């Protein structure tokens, strides 16, 4: 599912 | 002695003081009830459940996406796991250890909470005393962590050729390591097991709790739990 937040938190 | 394996898991856990200082540090720089507070460890701890995800084997060669579909399926049992062996080391009787290393009386949070709540912690703590009267050690832990993490029942991942072969091979050697390092208890493996659907049960409880605690204004401004509370 799309989270823009959690999609972050794994890319940085 | 240890599986290669789990010896690998082991190099992927996170330096347990330098976390406890963060979330500490964190919540200290920051009109809080006990129900909030309890929040507010949740989110900071969903931070560091993260970031252990991410830098992880196995995990870390997965695609976002499927990074992602993994977590939201989870988060909630790693949270209680996380929470259930942190008592089963640190904990005693009538006491929770916190993630900050906060020791509170039982009590305290339980003669504050309504029955759905109680309800939830007493069950939870019944899982301590098993997993204590097991003997659950570090080894256990971490596996049920990435059993927990590799779900067979995560729909449209992209790599689930990695995902099946991580839940079959902890598997494999969790089993070794118990008929190994405990052969006075023959049905350890599969004692552990069961815990991981009650482990599921409590988690979906636990995350209806919450979303109507959200919608009832009772949740305290945060930005992690709430998106995974809607995942
Ligand atoms: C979906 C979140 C699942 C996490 C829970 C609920 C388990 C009952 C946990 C806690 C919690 C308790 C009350 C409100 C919000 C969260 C924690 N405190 C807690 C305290 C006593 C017993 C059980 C849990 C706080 C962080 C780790 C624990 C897991």
């Amino acid at each position: 599912k799309e989270n823009a937040l959690l999609r972050y938190l794994l890319d940085k | 002695s240890i599986p290669h394996l789990i010896l690998e898991l082991l190099k992927c856990e996170p330096d347990e003081p330098q976390v406890q200082a963060k979330i500490m540090a964190y919540l200290q720089q920051e009109k809080l009830s006990t129900f909030g507070l309890m929040c507010k460890m949740a989110d900071q701890t969903l931070f560091s459940i993260v970031e252990w995800a991410r830098s992880s084997i196995f995990f870390r060669e997965l695609k976002v996406d499927d990074q992602m579909k993994l977590l939201q399926n989870c988060w909630s049992e790693l949270l209680i796991l996380d929470h259930i062996y942190r008592q089963v080391v640190h904990g005693k009787e009538g006491s929770i250890f916190l993630v900050t290393g906060q020791q509170v009386d039982y009590s305290i949070i339980a003669s504050q909470a309504g029955a759905t709540l109680n309800n939830l912690m007493s069950h939870a703590q019944e899982l301590v005393a098993k997993l204590r009267s097991l003997q659950f050690d570090q080894r256990e832990f971490v596996c049920l962590k990435f059993l927990v993490l590799f779900s067979l029942d995560v729909k449209n991942l992209e790599n689930f050729q990695l995902v099946e072969g991580v839940q079959e091979q902890v598997n494999a050697a969790l089993l070794d390591y118990t008929m190994c390092n405990y052969p006075q208890q023959t049905e350890k493996f599969g004692q552990l097991l069961l815990r991981l659907p009650e482990i599921r049960a409590i988690s979906m409880q636990a995350e209806e709790y919450l979303y109507y605690k959200h919608l009832n204004g009772d949740v305290p401004y945060n930005n992690l739990l709430i998106e995974m509370l809607h995942a």
